[PDB]
């Protein structure tokens, strides 16, 4: 067995630019 | 081995803009700060229970 660092290298969430522009109309 | 003899101490905490605006005189340069780059997901050193 080995000594795992327990940090979980993860990749964050990519940004979104068009969606905040759009207004939402409920159905 | 003595907490009194320590020269410095550093702490990292989670704060929001309203907290800084509570005392407007005390803080400066608020408009230049960017909130996206400094986030708990982006900073791995900070350990917290926030999703």
């Amino acid at each position: 067995t080995f000594f795992w660092l327990k940090k979980a290298i993860i990749t964050a969430r990519k940004e979104q630019y068009f969606m905040p522009l759009a207004s939402v109309t409920n159905m | 081995g003595d907490i009194n003899k320590a020269m410095f101490a550093i702490v990292s905490f989670e704060t929001c803009k309203a907290d800084l605006l509570k005392e407007k005189d005390r803080y400066h340069n608020l408009n230049k700060i960017d909130w996206q780059s400094s986030a708990p997901v982006n900073e791995p050193d900070h350990a917290t229970t926030t999703p």
